[PDB]
RNA sequence: AAUUGAAGAGUUUGAUCAUGGCUCAGAUUGAACGCUGGCGGCAGGCCUAACACAUGCAAGUCGAACGGUAACAGGAAGAAGCUUGCUUCUUUGCUGACGAGUGGCGGACGGGUGAGUAAUGUCUGGGAAACUGCCUGAUGGAGGGGGAUAACUACUGGAAACGGUAGCUAAUACCGCAUAACGUCGCAAGACCAAAGAGGGGGACCUUCGGGCCUCUUGCCAUCGGAUGUGCCCAGAUGGGAUUAGCUAGUAGGUGGGGUAACGGCUCACCUAGGCGACGAUCCCUAGCUGGUCUGAGAGGAUGACCAGCCACACUGGAACUGAGACACGGUCCAGACUCCUACGGGAGGCAGCAGUGGGGAAUAUUGCACAAUGGGCGCAAGCCUGAUGCAGCCAUGCCGCGUGUAUGAAGAAGGCCUUCGGGUUGUAAAGUACUUUCAGCGGGGAGGAAGGGAGUAAAGUUAAUACCUUUGCUCAUUGACGUUACCCGCAGAAGAAGCACCGGCUAACUCCGUGCCAGCAGCCGCGGUAAUACGGAGGGUGCAAGCGUUAAUCGGAAUUACUGGGCGUAAAGCGCACGCAGGCGGUUUGUUAAGUCAGAUGUGAAAUCCCCGGGCUCAACCUGGGAACUGCAUCUGAUACUGGCAAG
């Protein structure tokens, strides 16, 4: 296939553009405990579509911003 | 460099002989032997670990003369094979020419056999070598270049030495100094009276 | 050896690649050499032309604003001291 | 800071460029160096022909 | 404009090469694309003093490689049919 | 310094003597362009597009302006033109 | 075959066990210093002030682009000596060549340094919206004309640097025009864009006697791709401080114009009122990053010199030009500071390029040799240039090899140091005897590093031509900086060549004399108060060795930052206690997902370095073959226990 993410909406006070998190369950290097370790990519999407709360596959793209380089494919369960 | 001093005094500080100065008084009488290094040498310490670790460690160091920074080459080269470290330390150290010219007998001391070794007159293997340092490969040949053959030091060589127990792996030619070594040098086949695990254990710190 | 020639119009410096009989040039370089000093070309007959050595008179002494600069006090006068003939230090 | 004069009989003064070793002198509170000598104005110490490669004795003539 | 040229290595006096695919901008020993086979100038009597790649060599030529001067010569020197 | 090939310094200066006429040689035939977009007429505004269109594309030829520079200034003018009419 | 690998000791107390720091035993160094010092090989050699720099060199080449020729040598009609062809010279760019200039290409590479830079960078793994001289493949063309302008000329300005004025000739210089396509733009029809000629040989036709004509060699411009390099985006990793809590205002995003090689707030206009932040934003201090080096059993800790990749800077700060590529080390312009020339009007330059200098400092080299080999620039090539590089010099700074002799030799010498005074020790150590004689000193031989390239010749191509050019064998004469080389052979002779530290315990090794808490020693504990193995001097003895100690430095030991691998009642340490958000962890059952997790595959993990089995310098250090390794990371396909997400109980 293509290299996409999962992620989960949170900042979308703005227009056509979302800033999604998506987590890392990392290793540790030197203590061994898995950490959350967050990570929050400006993504750019088409026309304003959802609301906050609902994982979306998220792929790469040209710099269509000066930091939003990643593109919406789809929203996945919508909730309250 | 090499140890240029009077010699049977580091016997002396070991108790028995390591055939240092053997030529041709061949008995050990003008020595005094075991009870006299020095002034107060004619006593004895209680002599701690560290001590008889070292004093082990100067007997293997005294009969080749090697030195501390060439001697410590050894134990890193002696590790770093496969097999034992006590077996590979003195494996490596039989290859050395001057060992080979002592146990094939073309020298009488070590002294007198490096002598002849460091002034050219060797040609092992097909070609003349006069570093004494050099490892005797397994499975070869040494002979002696004719062009400096026979000059009163080798007869003398070649007379004492068939006296003396008639070493084993390698074949002296006895007539026209032709010596072949053929095989490893093994752990049985040895003076015995050192001990190996004296030295690796004191080169472990 | 031979660094640099030059011809030296009063302290002046112009370029010498070649040197011929009679004419005056200052070789740069030249760790030690002193006054009146014979050289010759080596490999080759071996000539000497030096015998004069002049007088020294007054000896004054001296001492520096400080003893840090008396390290610089015997080699600036030690500078001098490969320079002139007669002029002395103790 | 402070330094040790090693060996005896200096011939040191009001102002002497010197060398500075470090080195404990634990007798001495809050003295921290040794002044080497073999240096620079503090010179060597006489009648040192045994240890002279500190203090900074040359070998006697032979 | 990529070369097949020599990069010396070894000590003083007794030199050793690896002829190297480069960007022939770049330095001697420096930066290089791909190593391809060595050579020996003072190859002692064992008949190992050239290993060439021949094949990548002869591939390098379809890419648009300018073989250089000894790196040509070591290939009439060690023949394509041997 | 003096070196014998600090000619480079004037065969740049009558080089960019030569460009920068020629440069804006180009740029005043898109003012002319622009002038009458703002102005609005599409005979005046057509007429000059087809009239530095061998120009824009010459000094391509002579490396001056990048070919895509180029190709973006044809770009440029013909969506302006048909979006007005 | 490729990790066969991990020690402890002293010290609190009258004594003991612990807790617990301090110190030593080991290795290592871009090291300095003290004393000493024979040679060779491979290495390394400004770590501090990115401090300021004198001088010589560090980038030119092209005549196969062109007008020309100022030098040099020529055939050359001739000049004059007058030994009538022996020569002094005058013609002359008509030859081989060639400054000064126009033009082409390079100079953006190599070489240096680490100030800045905590993320615009770097390492790792991916991507899409590009550009890419030279080298390369394919598809075609390569028609026809023009105006100036250097150079150079006549005048003239100046001390030079450098000009200024009026004429003048060429170009693979520049400028149109023709003519376009698988090209650019455009929904489309269509519109529009390029190019240059030089060098060799010659049958025959034509020769305005140049040439055209033919062939060959090469260059040229258009389009789509290769290769290489370059710009760019994204995820993670990449220091210390919270005594640094809010931060930002083209700032976060949209729309449209313009800009951009290409993407984008890149840059403005208008709108929206957002974006980053406890997984540490912003701020201050320090620092180039990495492969790796050092140490360690390993995990980690310290570090980033030399060699190699990357990035940044080029006197300080700012901007742009040119060009394939620079916002440019040895380019331009401007501002500032600092120096140099001067005729006083006006100009010139940047060692953080190789040496070299003053200075700073404990601390570091020669203004050296050759373009012979490798590499690069230009060129058809020959060749020219090359402080890259190859080499040489100085310096034990480091690693490695070697020597200063071997054997014999007892009256157990003399002498010294002791002596329970009888002897013992130094010590077979010296002398003397007989031999060996490397390296050094000296005289002769002697590789290889050298492949090429030059002229000729034969052959195959080649074309209308046996010519040219191209390839191929072939012969001759040649190319070596280093370099009286590596190495070898002989001569004379034991002869030119051994020190430095320690000796109370730690720790291998003791007596005597002097000295009396003095003089001093010392890493730690501690010695010296008149019998000191610890102080200094001898003698003796031990360690190491052309080095040996001292200091500094990092890790080790230190399980005294404990991830592997520590503690908290009294030894240092439970907040005085409680509630509670973030956050950490979370009972049990089924279903589901595969994030974590694990298995297999793929790409990559640059080279070197490190490790193993080998090979070459006589050995070794050292150079070097393949492999292993690089334990990682990313992607893809699976497994469904465990952890997590979701749904239900």
């Amino acid at each position: 296939k293509i290299r996409t993410l999962q992620g989960r909406v949170v900042s979308d006070k703005m227009e056509k553009s979302i800033v999604v998190a998506i987590e890392r369950f990392v290793k540790h290097p030197i203590y061994g405990k898995f950490i959350k370790r967050t990570t929050k990519l400006h993504v750019h999407d088409e026309n304003n579509e959802c609301g906050i709360g609902d994982v979306v596959e998220i792929r790469e793209c040209r710099p269509l911003s000066k930091t939003k380089s990643w593109t919406l494919v789809r929203v996945v369960e919508k909730a309250v | 460099a090499r140890y240029l001093g009077p010699k049977l005094k580091l016997s002396r500080r070991e108790g028995t002989d390591l055939f240092l100065k053997s030529g041709v008084r061949a008995i050990d009488t003008k020595c005094k032997i075991e009870q006299a290094p020095g002034q107060h040498g004619a006593r004895k310490p209680r002599l701690s670990d560290y001590g008889v670790q070292l004093r082990e460690k100067q007997k293997v160091r005294r009969i080749y003369g090697v030195l501390e920074r060439q001697f410590r080459n050894y134990y890193k080269e002696a590790a770093r094979l496969k097999g034992n470290t006590g077996e590979n330390l003195l494996a490596l150290l039989e290859g050395r020419l001057d060992n080979v010219v002592y146990r094939m007998g073309f020298g009488a001391t070590r002294a007198e056999a490096r002598q002849l070794v460091s002034h050219k007159a060797i040609m092992v293997n097909g070609r003349v070598v006069n570093i004494a340092s050099y490892q005797v490969s397994p499975n070869d040949v040494v002979s002696i270049r004719e062009k400096a053959k026979k000059q009163s030091r080798v007869k003398a060589a070649l007379e004492l030495a068939e006296q003396r127990e008639k070493p084993t792996w390698l074949e002296v030619d006895a007539g026209k100094m032709e010596g072949t070594f053929k095989r490893k040098p093994e752990r049985s086949d040895l003076s015995a009276d050192i001990n190996e695990h004296l030295i690796v254990e004191l080169y472990s710190k | 050896r031979f660094g640099r020639i030059v011809q030296m119009h009063a302290n002046k410096r112009e370029e010498i690649k070649e040197v011929r009989a009679g004419d005056i040039a200052a070789a740069i370089g030249l760790k030690d050499v002193t006054t009146g000093d014979t050289l010759c070309d080596p490999d080759a007959p071996i000539i000497l032309e030096r015998m004069e050595f002049p007088e020294p008179v007054i000896s004054i002494a001296v001492e520096p604003k400080t003893k840090a600069d008396q390290e610089k006090m015997g080699l600036a006068l030690g500078r001098l001291a490969k320079e002139d003939p007669s002029f002395r230090v103790w | 800071v402070t330094s040790y004069i090693g060996g005896e009989g200096h011939n040191l003064q009001e102002h002497s460029v010197i060398l500075i070793r470090g080195g404990r002198v634990k007798d001495l509170p809050g003295v921290r160096y040794h002044t080497v000598r073999g240096a620079l104005d503090c010179s060597g110490v006489k009648d040192r022909k045994q240890a002279r490669s500190k203090y900074g004795v040359k070998r006697p003539k032979a | 404009m990529v070369t097949i040229r020599l990069a010396r290595h070894g000590a003083k006096k007794r030199p050793f090469y690896q002829v190297v695919v480069a960007d022939s901008r770049n330095a001697r020993n420096g930066r290089f694309i791909e190593r391809v086979g060595f050579f020996n100038p003072i190859a002692s009597e064992k008949e190992e003093g050239t290993r060439l790649d021949l094949d990548r060599i002869a591939h390098w030529v379809g890419q648009g490689a300018t073989i250089s001067d000894r790196v040509a010569a070591l290939i009439k020197e060690v023949n394509k049919a041997a | 310094n003096i070196k014998s090939a600090k000619k480079r310094a004037i065969q740049s200066e009558k080089a960019r003597k030569h460009n920068a006429s020629r440069r804006s040689m180009m740029r005043t035939f898109i003012k002319k362009v622009y002038a009458a977009i703002e102005a609005g007429d599409k005979a005046a505004a057509q007429k000059a597009f087809n009239e530095m269109q061998p120009i824009v594309d010459r000094q391509a030829a002579k490396g001056l302006i990048h070919k895509n520079k180029a190709a973006r200034h044809k770009a440029n003018l013909t969506a302006q033109i048909n979006k007005l009419a």
